[PDB]
């Protein structure tokens, strides 16, 4: 339903730092669930980041506390942050939306951030 | 008791050998007899080749223990107490227009079964008669048995007359005068007057060969 | 709530009740004729209730002396509505009985007041047909004695009172006829049953058979006892104590395979002689001689466990009731043969109203909503209970109790108190009786061998000093009077003496001293080798609590056995229920069956000209020739037609009628049609030459005889088949549904064999 | 032996509770699957 | 068709198949109410498809799971066959409750209910613990041990009213309750493996070559279901019958496969137990050789996978027949086998029937249970659409063996007398 | 040779199982492929039919 | 297998009869087929008989007298007995031997 653009991603070291932006297109916003998720090769496929409507934020075993996402509207965009990046993480990265209850959560592209 | 032992079904074994006319017959046959329904199947084989006499006037002659009795008869038999020691019978048997049967036979449980070894003796015999032209159709009809006893004897005589569909449209009437002795000396049951209700059935098996009688055949008993 | 109806009914039936105590005779009778009038004017009986039961109360102050209660009336509009009224034992039910029975007997059609046994059906017969023929009612009594008309007579009276053995061995004797004018029964309207947790509940379980006679053997029997007889108690036979069930063990069938001389027991070739042993090991150990029958003139002659009293004309049956009579060395006779088969719930639920009373139905109230329909009301009391029903005392050993219960008795006969002395069996009564002859008192024992004079021992049983020992027979229906000066003392103390399968049934024990407002000082003494404990009670207490120290000079004051008396009485009450859910859907299919075949034998009977019934059984037998011989699945001309041709010629149609050139190569449709023809023509050439009246009567007893031979041979076979199929559930099948599919398609393997012997008898003769 | 019976007992629930772990991966369902008569001689 | 029609006019069997499928519709609708404190959207990404070492998944996986009654009566399940295990002579309260009549046994019944009850409870905490742990980093929101169990008692309730609407379909709607149950569970996911299929795509030579494989197996499981050793037996105590047919003679049905399908639910218990044991001490070099080798689709994984099944049908085979007590069971009451001596002997000679009869059944049960292996790799489907195993072989049974005792309230019906 | 009596003589108690025949084999086939059709048409509809009406419920 | 006989009364000697017995169960053209006679104390005894066919053999007692013939359409067998003696007063009866033995009911004949 809403179109969905993810900026950020690219070629870095391990051991730097970068910032996931995902903004929208559709501007209501107010949802169940923002996040962001992986399917490496692998698949494994792990939601990396993930934001409820209190704001609750949600992270792995993996990549606890390192990262942080940052909701705002006035442009509906949702902000993985990463610190201290490892070459175990050579991945696409997806920032995925959902509206209600379960209803079919929708994906996006992806940005195939390579570290090595 | 005795025969009142054998409720169950009876092995029947019939042996006969006879002559009549110089001429030989030898007929034998098994089958079974039950007396709480009082029936006879039995399979008789000619064994000799072919028939002298036809198996119409065969049947009288092959076992009358094998009746059906009702509650309130039970004591006025005598076939129920010469068993199992034995039974010896005999019969004058007058064709009229035509000679004599004198049949010599012995009807007895020998071992478990019933054996009834048969002699019979035709004479006064002309072979130009019916009976020799085999003008007997293949039936037998209904009839009923007179049974009397005497005390000089301590026997059962029976008087009877059966009646012998001819095929040229005619019946053989003929009387049985029969004596009936027991073997052994134990209770003897000497009744009245009474009769044997008899009816039969002659058959044949289409899957066998030789020349057979199959008999089927029912008894009863009435007049006390 | 029902009973607030109940009582605003019993209030106006008291308050029209002015205009009658004045109202002289010949005007109450004037009134029975009044409401069959009004009956067949247009009203209907619930809205003449209250005038006539208060003429029935009126009435029955005049006749009898005894004016009804108002408890009464409430337990007669309570019968009326088809509901279960139970009053407690003593509060004068035989007196509300009069109620219903005399208003649903206005409308004409029979009014069967039901009962447990002989006795208190002719005391009720005798004593209410003088309020009902104060009325111009008629009262027929029925019996075991009675010719088919003398049943026929009183079947046709306004009221019969009865038990429910005759009932029920009237209706298989009618469904036996052979003529329509040999039926005792009218058909049925309205019961009202006596005592009915006797009758519908604990006897409902046994079924009614009649079986008619086949052939003796002697032999075996003979043979099986002089085994049997020496076989060294339990080294060569074992018995199951909880159900009575004796087998061989592993010596004692090498012991039989070497007296018989016979290679194996267990082969198919010597099922019946297995079959005689088993039965003469039944009838050695699992039933003693006075406990379960007795032997009368030399007839063995079976007592009920339930009512008591010895049940004349009946046989035990498999082979069993031959097997008792060699084990005595008494005349064995032939040997039965099932014809006819009811149960008392599939008879008692044939009756469009039936309703019933009792003193203990509440302990089973569902069942009778789970299989009858049937509420059970609660009637209060009217005055009340002031009998001290004391509770038990358990013993050791049972000697103890007796000597207790005859120390007891004397104690209370030195007052001149009367004791009933209750019991089960009969030689246990007998020795209760030669316990008190020692010691020194007057007494007179009720067994069932003693019953020629019981209904005057009745009448000493409550005067002053009376002592009297009874079994099962003086245990439900028995109304002792109390005499004159026992009041005072306390009249009727009842003395059980062992535990009954109920809490009904020793319930109704206490009430035969519960009597209207008269004090009675009731009392049950048990044992731990009371066989109820022995059979019914769990190991867990058994030798666990036989450690008390065997001295019996006072009862066992410790509550973990009366804990297991009243564990054990509940859990025979729970295998007879258990017993009774499963029979009851086991027995609701032969229901069917049999409500199928006797409708339509009953109207073979009462039909004009069953020429049209005849023809389609010939036309259901030919089709079904046709369609075996002609199959689908074969092609056309490749259906041998020349066996066809030749059952048609042997079975139907003489023996030159029909050839292969009259059908070769037609459907089979147009060819029976033109075999139907043929037999049409046949069968109106033969009624036109054999009479017309004749081929009736003729066609009637070919068909009566079909039906009656097949029906014996399929309830022998589907009671072949119950025992089997418990078997079925070993491969997960649910049996009932096993039995139900697979007893349809044999009772329509029957009625093909039917349809086929009345074919080839009517038209191959 | 009746006492291995227990064990077969034991060994398989707590398997059986210790498989409880990987249920998103079993998933299977499994089926449950489970007097003396007396006459009347007439006449 | 013309018995369906004979199905929907008699009243009591139409109103009752449609109480049947009111309360699948009662059923299914909770399928898609969740937990009620669940991330659910981590659940539904968690696509970790198959053939992976540590996703072995085994009868489609409950993967896209985890609503209200996704416990399932499994539960059930196993608390009454330990239950059934356990009044084998052991624990002698449940063999007095057995041996002593049939309102014991609503005690019994009671107790296996409160059973079920507790291992709900504790089998939910272990479930959502390990679909936790693994399937997703973090799944339940607030998490740790003070709330997993708000949604484990969630679970075990939703289970308990799923028991409850199974003894309500079995008492007033069509057939068994627990199994139409089950039949649903199983036959409500062929709509997604359909468009699984079809969305895949020897375009049309491979799907109708596996359609006629499926029905060619189908019609080998009805095969060994439906068949019996009839064993004869005769009950001495009635007098043959006086002139018998033989044709409908007392027989004693051995059925074939008499385990049923439990066996291989155990088995696959006890394969994926050592795994998931394992697999809390970390990588090491041995947890991936145990990962190797009970990987089931692997010839050594197979191999033991079968060796489990044949042993544990031949184990509940003799626990379900009970040799031993059927024979005493026989010779407490009449009847006896034509020939054989009704002590030791009978159930010496229903032994040897029944080890010779169990080794046809259990070979039967293996490859039932490694079909679905061997058409995922030889025919390309999505590894899900694994048909074979339980699956195939419990939906065969309660269609059957509720179409029979639907059709068994017609011959009520059809009794028809001699006159018409 | 324990295994080579034992496996003839499971081949000869296979000799007397009673097995479905071919005409009600059929006929079993015929009913489990219809219910299995109609309860998965049956599954597939109620739930396209809650999941669009939960859908606007939301 | 019944017969039936019919059309006898009592009758003067001189006035001519005609007996009728209707069989039905089997055809008469392949079962032979008699008539007997009884007076009342004397033995049931023999008058005539057909025999399957083209041929019928009388007692010598009253020959040149008596024809037994048949309806094979009608299934029927009649007796012309052609001027009454009154000797020929008797019960009559028809018989047959399929498998049993068959009479009829009996008629009268009875020349006054
Ligand atoms: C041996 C064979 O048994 C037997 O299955 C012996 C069983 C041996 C094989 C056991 C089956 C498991 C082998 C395959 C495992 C999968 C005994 O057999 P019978 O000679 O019949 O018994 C002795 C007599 O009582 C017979 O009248
Ligand atoms: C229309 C298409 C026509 C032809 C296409 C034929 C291609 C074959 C289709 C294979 C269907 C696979 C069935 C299946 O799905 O496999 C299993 C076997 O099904 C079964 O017996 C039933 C499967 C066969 C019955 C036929 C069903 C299709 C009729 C519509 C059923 O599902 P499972 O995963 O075991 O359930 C486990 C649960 O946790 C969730 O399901
Ligand atoms: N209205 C009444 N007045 C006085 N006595 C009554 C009345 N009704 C019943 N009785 C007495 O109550 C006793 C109960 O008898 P019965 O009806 O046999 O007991 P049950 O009700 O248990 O059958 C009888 O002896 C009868 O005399
Ligand atoms: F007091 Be009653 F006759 F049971
Ligand atoms: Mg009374």
């Amino acid at each position: 339903q809403v179109q969905l653009v993810e900026t950020g991603g690219g070629l870095v070291q391990p051991g730097g730092s970068l910032r996931l932006s995902c903004g929208a297109s559709g501007s209501i916003f107010n949802m169940y669930a923002m996040g962001w998720y992986r399917q490496a090769p692998g698949k494994r496929r792990e939601v990396v980041a993930r934001i409820a409507t209190d704001d609750s934020t949600m992270y792995p075993d993996s990549v606890k506390g390192r990262f942080t996402i940052s909701r705002d509207n006035a442009k509906n965009t949702v902000y993985l942050q990463m610190n201290s990046l490892k070459p175990e993480d050579t991945a696409v990265y997806y920032c995925y939306y959902q509206r209600t209850v379960m209803s079919q959560p929708y994906w996006g592209q992806g940005t195939q951030v390579t570290v090595s | 008791k005795g025969e009142e032992l054998f409720t169950g079904v009876v092995p029947i074994l019939v042996e006969l050998d006879g002559d009549v006319n110089g001429h030989k017959f030898s007929v034998s046959g098994e089958g079974e007899g039950d007396a709480t329904y009082g029936k006879l199947t039995l399979k008789f084989i000619c064994t000799t080749g072919k028939l002298p006499v036809p198996w119409p006037t065969l049947v009288t002659t092959f076992v009358q223990c094998f009746s059906r009795y009702p509650d309130h008869m039970k004591r006025h038999d005598f076939f129920k107490s010469a068993m199992p020691e034995g039974y010896v019978q005999e019969r004058t048997i007058s064709f009229k227009d035509d000679g004599n049967y004198k049949t010599r036979a012995e009807v007895k449980f020998e071992g478990d079964t019933l054996v009834n070894r048969i002699e019979l003796k035709g004479i006064d015999f002309k072979e130009d008669g019916n009976i020799l032209g085999h003008k007997l159709e293949y039936n037998y009809n209904s009839h009923n048995v007179y049974i009397t006893a005497d005390k000089q004897k301590n026997g059962i005589k029976a008087n009877f007359k059966i009646r012998h569909n001819i095929e040229d449209g005619s019946v053989q009437l003929a009387d049985h005068y029969q004596q009936n002795t027991p073997i052994g000396d134990g209770p003897v049951l000497l009744p009245d007057n009474h009769y044997l209700s008899t009816q039969s059935a002659l058959s044949k098996d289409p899957n066998e060969k030789r020349d057979h009688m199959v008999l089927l055949e029912f008894v009863t008993a009435a007049g006390i | 709530r029902t009973l607030n109806r109940y009582e605003k009914i019993a209030n106006d039936i008291d308050a029209i009740r002015g205009d009658y105590e004045n109202l002289s005779d010949d005007a109450l009778k004037h009134k029975t004729i009044e409401f069959k009038e009004r009956l067949e004017k247009g009203a209907t009986t619930d809205d003449l209730l209250v005038e006539a039961f208060a003429v029935v109360r009126e009435a029955s102050r005049r006749v009898t002396g005894m004016f009804p209660f108002k408890v009464q009336l409430m337990g007669g509009v309570a019968l009326h509505d088809g509901n279960i009224a139970e009053m407690k034992t003593g509060e004068g039910k035989t007196l509300t009985s009069t109620l219903p029975v005399y208003l649903n007997a206005l409308t004409g059609k029979g009014v069967h007041v039901v009962t447990v046994n002989e006795y208190l059906a002719s005391r009720d017969a005798e004593q209410m047909g003088k309020i009902f023929e104060f009325l111009g009612l008629t009262v027929g009594l029925n019996l075991n004695s009675m010719s088919k008309d003398e049943k026929r007579e009183a079947y046709a009276a306004d009221i019969t009172y009865s038990t429910n053995n005759e009932l029920g061995f009237d209706y298989l004797r009618d469904n036996m006829v052979l003529y329509k004018e040999q039926m005792v029964q009218r058909p049925l309207h309205f019961a009202v049953i006596d005592e009915v947790d006797s009758i519908l509940i604990d006897e409902a379980r046994t079924p009614l058979i009649i079986s008619g006679q086949a052939a003796k053997s002697t032999k075996l029997y003979v043979q099986a006892n002089a085994f049997v007889r020496t076989l060294k108690a339990e080294k060569d036979y074992t018995y199951d104590i909880k159900t009575k069930a004796v087998q061989l063990t592993e010596e004692g069938m090498t012991k039989a395979e070497k007296a018989f001389g016979i290679d194996n027991l267990f082969d198919v070739k010597h099922v019946a002689l297995n079959h005689h042993i088993n039965q003469a090991l039944k009838a050695h150990v699992a039933m003693q001689k006075d406990v379960d029958y007795v032997v009368e003139d030399g007839q063995v002659v079976i007592v009920d466990s339930f009512t008591g009293r010895l049940m004349k004309g009946r046989r035990y049956s498999e082979g069993l009731h031959q097997a008792i009579e060699a084990k005595e060395g008494l005349e064995i006779q032939n040997e039965s043969m099932t014809l006819a088969t009811i149960t008392f719930q599939n008879y008692f639920r044939m009756y469009e109203k039936l309703a019933g009373m009792t003193g203990t139905a509440k302990t089973e109230e569902e069942e009778f909503r789970n299989i009858y329909n049937m509420q059970v009301v609660t009637i209060p009391t009217n005055r009340p209970v002031v009998r001290d029903d004391r509770p038990d005392l358990i013993y050791r050993t049972m000697e103890g109790k007796f000597k207790a219960v005859a120390e007891d008795v004397a104690q209370r006969y030195m007052t001149g108190q009367p004791v009933l002395v209750g019991t089960v069996a009969v030689e246990t009564s007998e020795l209760i009786s030669k316990l008190l002859k020692n010691k020194g008192i007057p007494h007179q024992v009720l067994n069932a061998k003693n019953h020629e004079r019981e209904a005057q021992i009745i009448e000493e049983a409550g005067q002053k000093g009376a002592v009297t020992i009874a079994t099962n027979m003086a245990g439900r229906g028995t109304d002792i009077k109390l005499g004159e000066g026992v009041k005072e003392l306390g009249g009727l103390a009842v003395v059980g003496t062992e535990r009954h399968e109920s809490r009904r049934i020793d319930n109704q024990l206490r009430g035969r001293s519960g009597r209207q407002g008269d004090p009675g000082i009731t009392q049950f003494y048990l044992s731990m080798e009371d066989e109820l404990m022995r059979r019914f009670g769990a190991e867990r207490t058994m030798a666990m609590l036989d450690r008390f120290g065997m001295d019996d000079s006072t009862p066992i004051q410790s509550k973990m056995v009366s804990r297991a008396v009243e564990s054990s009485q509940k859990r025979v009450e729970g295998n007879n229920f258990d017993s009774r859910k499963q029979l009851l859907q086991y027995d609701d299919v032969l229901r069917q069956q049999r409500e199928v075949i006797y409708k339509q034998r009953f109207e073979v009977i009462d039909s004009e000209n069953l020429r049209e019934i005849v023809e389609n059984m010939i036309k259901s037998s030919l089709e079904r020739a046709i369609a075996a011989y002609t199959p689908r699945e074969e092609l056309p001309e490749e259906w041998k037609l020349d066996g066809l041709v030749d059952l048609i010629n042997t079975t139907y149609l003489d023996e030159g009628a029909l050839e292969k050139s009259d059908i070769f190569g037609k459907e089979p449709d147009e060819m029976l049609e033109l075999i139907m023809d043929r037999i049409i023509t046949k069968y109106n050439e033969k009624e036109e030459q054999f009479g017309k009246e004749q081929m009736r009567e003729f066609e009637k007893v070919i068909v009566l005889r079909a039906v009656d031979s097949k029906w014996m041979d399929h309830i022998d076979a589907m009671d072949q088949l119950r025992q089997g199929i418990h078997l079925r559930a070993y491969a997960q099948t649910n049996p009932l549904r096993e039995y139900q599919m697979e007893g349809f398609a044999m009772f329509e393997h029957m009625i093909e064999s039917i349809e086929d012997e009345v074919a080839k008898f009517v038209m191959k003769a | 032996a009746k006492k291995t019976a227990i064990a077969i007992a034991v060994a398989l629930a707590g398997f059986a509770t210790v498989a409880s772990y990987a249920q998103y991966e079993d998933g299977c369902s499994g089926e449950l699957e489970r007097d003396s008569p007396h006459s009347y001689h007439s006449g | 068709f013309r018995t369906i029609s004979n199905f929907m006019r008699v009243s009591d069997i139409r109103n009752k198949i449609i109480f049947t499928l009111l309360m699948l519709i009662v059923f299914r609708i909770g399928t898609f109410i969740p937990v009620p404190s669940v991330n659910t959207d981590v659940l539904k990404l968690q696509d970790q498809l198959n053939a992976f070492g540590v996703l072995n998944i085994f009868c489609g996986g409950a993967l896209q799971n985890f609503s209200i009654f996704a416990m399932g009566v499994m539960p059930y399940i196993t608390a009454s066959i330990i239950v059934q295990l356990l009044q084998m002579d052991v624990v002698p309260k449940f063999a007095e409750w057995s041996k002593q009549g049939e309102m014991g046994r609503r005690k019994l019944a009671q107790f296996t209910r409160y059973f079920t009850i507790v291992l709900g409870f504790i089998q939910a905490l272990g479930m959502s613990y390990g679909f936790n742990n693994l399937a997703g980093g973090m799944l339940i929101q607030n998490p740790g041990i003070g709330t997993y169990l708000l949604i484990a008692v969630v679970l075990t309730a939703g289970t308990a009213f799923l028991m409850w609407l199974g003894e309500q379909i079995t008492a007033k709607g069509v057939g068994n309750g627990i199994s139409i149950i089950i039949f649903a569970g199983i036959v409500s996911g062929i709509p997604t493996i359909l468009n699984q299929i079809y969305a895949q795509t020897l375009n049309i030579v491979r799907l109708l070559l596996v359609a006629l494989a499926v029905v060619a197996v189908i019609v080998g499981v009805i095969y060994i279901q439906q068949a019996f050793r009839k064993i004869p037996i005769q009950y001495a105590k009635r007098l043959e019958g006086r002139n018998p047919v033989g044709g409908h003679s007392t027989h004693l049905p051995l059925k074939v496969n008499p385990a049923g399908v439990i066996p291989v639910i155990f088995a696959v218990s006890f394969l994926i137990a050592p795994p998931t044991i394992a697999s809390f001490f970390g990588t090491n070099d041995v947890t991936l050789w145990i990962r190797r080798t009970f990987d089931y689709t692997h010839p050594v994984g197979m191999t033991i996978y079968v060796v489990l099944i044949i042993a544990f049908t031949y184990f509940y085979a003799f626990v379900q027949v009970n040799p031993e007590q059927m024979a005493d069971n026989l010779k407490k009451q009449g009847g006896y086998i034509p020939g054989i001596r009704p002590g030791k002997n009978t159930q010496e000679y229903v032994t040897r029937i029944l080890y010779r009869l169990t080794l046809v059944g259990s070979l039967f049960l293996a490859f039932i249970a490694v079909l679905p292996v061997f058409f995922v790799n030889f025919a390309n489907l999505p590894p899900s659409a694994q048909i074979g195993g339980t699956s195939l072989l419990i939906v065969v049974g309660v269609a059957l063996e509720t179409m029979k005792q639907l059709e068994s309230q017609l011959v009520k019906r059809h009794y028809r007398g001699f006159i018409k | 040779q324990r295994v080579t009596n034992f496996f003839k003589e499971v081949v000869r108690e296979l000799k007397k199982v009673s097995w479905p025949n071919r005409k009600e084999l059929v006929n079993y086939t015929a009913v489990v492929l219809a219910t299995v059709a109609f309860f998965t048409v049956f599954f597939a509809v109620i739930d396209l039919g809650i999941s669009q009406l939960i859908r606007l419920v939301f | 297998v019944a017969l039936v006989e019919s059309g006898g009364a009592l009758v003067q000697p001189g006035g001519s009869l005609r007996l009728s017995c209707a069989a039905s169960g089997f055809p008469v053209n392949r079962y032979s087929m008699r008539w007997y006679r009884q007076a009342p104390g004397k033995e049931r005894e023999w008058v005539a008989g057909m025999s399957a066919g083209d041929r019928s053999s009388y007692e010598d007692s009253v020959k040149g007298r008596f024809t037994i013939s048949r309806d094979d359409a009608r299934n029927t067998v009649y007796l012309q007995m052609n001027s009454l003696k009154p000797e020929d007063t008797a019960v009559y009866y028809c018989n047959v031997n399929v498998g049993f033995e068959y009479w009829g009911q009996g008629t009268q004949v009875t020349v006054s």
